[PDB]
């Protein structure tokens, strides 16, 4: 008990469901991160290739082996707001660039 | 000097030389390099620091063949080399024909340490086109060998005496092309984990697996093939099992719009290679570099 | 000024299995049922159930 | 030149500066708090 090699795979694969992009976390194939997912067809994967990387070293795509599908990863939103405030005012004027 | 258990003491002779080949490792074509573990690069140049040969060192033929009697010097250096930091192997597929039926068998590789039964030994063994890779507590015999299925010999293959199945960390089966000419293998370890790469046909090498062991491996060994074999007294045949060491070096690889390597250049071979690696391009511009 | 930047939930976990499955239900649902006098025994190890 | 400067400034987030990794997610979820402080401090010093 709680030793050896034979174990139970029931506390790791619980959800087994990928959303349509809600800026969720992931711990895929050892590498972890956060982002949204988007369904995009891909025909460049192979039998031993499941992840897509760029020249910089980030994650771009991901192939799920339990469903034989390919998704792309988009970064989450992290920006600031420009607030113009006068001398005596109640609420400043907000601006979200782009 | 492989195992520490007596399994057989029959047909044990004393002595009956690694054939150094004149060819060198070729680069800028794809041979020698390998794909990433599971990462894909499309239409880009990547400067990757990995484990590769240096300039095309000479190979060593470690293939051992026996007919009736075995030898004691075979289980000793320089036949039992040292797995310093990596091994790149090139195997020749021995294609035999019996009753208009094709068969393909070759040697068996065992990497690890002494490991009578204390630590794991990673053994890759071929079975008529099925590569079985197992990392367990296999007990190596004092004189192991491997017989061939087609045209069997008079001895019996027995390299482990484990009556009960011991604990294992990775046991898997892979399928390769049974009508291939050459096979390529790439083994190395880093940060405590051991990687594997194989290639049945093609210039680059494909990914096999990565296993966490925690300990540093010591030696690798190719088991002999005591069977109806390369001995040309009846049928002509040739076996070539070349092995070359590895080294931590930085290469520059290219990927087209599909994801297959077209050419790969070094960075410590010629003066132009250094410029190509500094500019990260195969056709650098005009200028004066240091 | 900055925003909220809440913490995401519902993590996604994926990993390739190293050892194959045990497949005990295949032997438990065999076409032949042994007699109580035989009580055939089978050992399973280095697998995932 | 401006694009190269921006890319070089962005690429600094993938360096370790002596730490076990370059991402805090696998640092705060693998080791205990009282021993990752030095790694976080080294990362902060490098980025600053
Ligand atoms: C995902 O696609 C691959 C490739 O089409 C499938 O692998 C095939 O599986 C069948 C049935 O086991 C075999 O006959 C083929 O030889 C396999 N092809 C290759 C290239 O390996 C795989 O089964 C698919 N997975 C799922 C869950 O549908
Ligand atoms: C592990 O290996 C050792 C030898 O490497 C085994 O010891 C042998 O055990 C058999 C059976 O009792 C004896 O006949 C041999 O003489 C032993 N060899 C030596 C060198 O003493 C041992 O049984 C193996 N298993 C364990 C659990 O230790
Ligand atoms: C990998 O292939 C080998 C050989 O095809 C398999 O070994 C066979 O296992 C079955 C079941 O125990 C035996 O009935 C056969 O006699 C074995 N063959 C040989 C040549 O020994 C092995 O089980 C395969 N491994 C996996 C994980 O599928
Ligand atoms: C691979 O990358 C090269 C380098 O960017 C691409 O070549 C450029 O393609 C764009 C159009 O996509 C042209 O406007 C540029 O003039 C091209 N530059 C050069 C130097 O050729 C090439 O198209 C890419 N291949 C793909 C995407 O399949
Ligand atoms: C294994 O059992 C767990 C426990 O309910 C379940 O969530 C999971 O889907 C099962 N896995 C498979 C492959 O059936
Ligand atoms: C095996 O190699 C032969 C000769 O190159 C080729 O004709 C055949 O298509 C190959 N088979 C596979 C499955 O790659």
């Amino acid at each position: 008990i709680n030793s050896g090699t034979t174990c139970s795979n029931d506390l790791l694969y619980s959800n087994t469901e990928i959303s349509t992009g809600v800026c969720v976390n992931y711990d895929l194939y050892g590498i972890t991160g956060q982002g949204i997912f988007k369904e995009v067809s891909a025909a460049y994967y192979n039998n031993w290739q499941n992840l897509l990387y760029d020249s910089n070293g980030n994650i771009i795509g991901f192939k799920d082996f339990l469903t034989n599908k390919t998704y792309t990863i988009l970064p989450c939103y992290s920006g600031r707001v420009s607030a113009a405030f006068y001398q005596n005012s109640s609420s400043p004027a907000l601006l979200y660039r782009n | 000097v492989i195992g520490d258990f007596n399994c057989t003491n029959s047909f044990i002779n004393d002595y009956n030389i690694p054939r150094i080949s004149e060819d060198v490792v070729d680069v800028s074509l794809g041979l020698g390099t390998y794909y990433v573990l599971n990462r894909v690069y499309l239409n880009t140049t990547l400067l990757f620091t990995g484990y590769f040969p240096k300039s095309g060192a000479n190979f060593r033929d470690l293939a051992l063949k026996g007919s009736i009697y075995l030898s004691t010097l075979w289980y000793k250096p320089p036949f039992l080399s040292d797995f310093n930091n990596g091994i790149f192997s090139k195997v020749k597929n021995t294609k035999l024909y019996v009753n208009n039926t094709l068969y393909s068998e070759f040697s068996t590789i065992v990497i690890g340490s002494v490991f009578v039964n204390t630590s794991y030994t990673i053994v890759v063994q071929p079975h008529n086109g099925i590569l079985e890779i197992t990392a367990c507590q296999y007990t190596m015999c004092e004189y192991p060998h491997t017989v061939c299925k087609s045209k069997g010999s008079i001895r019996n293959e027995s390299w482990h005496i484990d009556s009960s199945e011991p604990l294992c960390l990775f046991k898997k089966n892979f399928t390769y092309n049974v009508s291939a000419d050459w096979l390529y293998f790439h083994f190395y370890q880093e940060r405590g984990v051991f990687y594997a790469y194989y290639a049945d046909v093609g210039m680059p090498t494909t990914f096999l697996f990565s296993l966490y062991l925690g300990t540093i491996l010591s030696h690798y060994y190719v088991m002999p093939l005591t069977c109806n074999a390369i001995s040309s007294n009846t049928d002509n045949e040739t076996l070539e099992y070349w092995v070359t060491p590895l080294s931590r070096r930085q290469y520059l690889l290219n990927f087209d719009e599909h994801g297959v390597i077209t050419n790969a250049v070094d960075c410590s071979s010629s003066f132009l290679s250094e410029i190509q690696c500094k500019t990260q391009s195969f056709a650098p511009n005009t200028g004066v570099y240091d | 000024l900055s925003g909220f930047t809440v913490k995401p939930v519902a993590t996604v976990y994926r990993r390739i299995p190293n050892l194959p499955d045990c497949d005990i239900d295949n032997w438990l649902n065999n076409v032949s049922v042994p007699s109580p006098l035989n009580w055939e025994r089978r050992i399973f190890s280095n697998c995932n159930f | 030149a401006n694009a190269q400067a921006l890319n070089s400034l962005l690429q600094q987030l993938f360096n370790k500066f002596g730490a076990i990794s370059s991402s805090l997610q696998e640092i705060l979820s693998r080791l205990d708090p009282p021993e990752a402080q030095v790694q976080i401090d080294r990362l902060i010093n490098g980025r600053l």
